[PDB]
């Protein structure tokens, strides 16, 4: 239920787990990373983005990520600034797949 | 009763939650790819577009302007529509303008 992907530091996506792309149901680079998020996450994940540019890591307890059906899919996700010559370089994020009741159940625990 | 549209910034719908069916009478697809002033009252039309770019000028800002939304049953339906720009937390770009548009 497991996987990663890989982003510049404005979360565009440059590269997913083939585990990912089929989960979502995708392509999946040449888009911006917030135009799957849902609407009512938005907020949540921006400012999680923020940890993760100030911080050099950040984490996503429970928000939706639209899939290619048009459905929403849960998600808990680890991020994490990989760096380069010290300076930042690109984003690792580790996701885990909820299903729908624990993620609405920790949707009002976030 | 409202739902969410997110908008590019030359105002046209690029996602629509299925809350409009209830509030407007279309369905999401319906709205997608159309510009928002396409279903503004005539007479509003001049106070939503300058509006929407001013929503675009005043980046993250939350404006708000009324109008008459054009429902599917063509009726003219008084709607707040509440915007503002999504900067992207590293680049400062404007990923897409959002609005939540209430029925009055």
């Amino acid at each position: 239920n497991m996987f990663k992907s890989k982003h510049k530091l404005d979360f565009s996506l440059v590269s997913m787990d083939q585990r990912g792309k089929h989960i979502l149901g995708y392509e999946l680079v040449n888009m911006g990373g917030y135009d799957l998020v849902h609407y009512d996450d938005l907020a949540y994940v921006a400012s999680a983005h923020q940890e993760l540019l100030k911080t050099g890591a950040s984490g996503m307890i429970a928000y939706r990520y639209q899939k290619k059906d048009g459905e929403w899919q849960w998600l808990q996700t680890s991020s994490r600034l990989v760096y380069k010559n010290s300076k930042p370089d690109f984003v690792i994020c580790t996701h885990r797949q909820l299903m729908d009741e624990e993620g609405h159940d920790l949707l009002g625990k976030r | 009763t409202e739902f969410i549209s997110r908008h590019n910034i030359e105002g046209i719908f690029t996602f629509v939650d299925h809350r409009c069916v209830a509030t407007v009478g279309y369905q999401p697809q319906e709205l997608l790819g159309k510009n928002i002033v396409e279903f503004c009252h005539p007479e509003d039309q001049q106070l939503l577009r300058d509006s929407f770019q001013q929503v675009v000028k005043l980046k993250g800002q939350v404006l708000s302007v009324m109008f008459r939304f054009r429902s599917k049953t063509r009726e003219w339906l008084w709607m707040r529509t509440s915007s503002f720009t999504f900067q992207n937390p590293y680049s400062d770009e404007i990923e897409y303008i959002i609005c939540t548009n209430t029925n009055v």
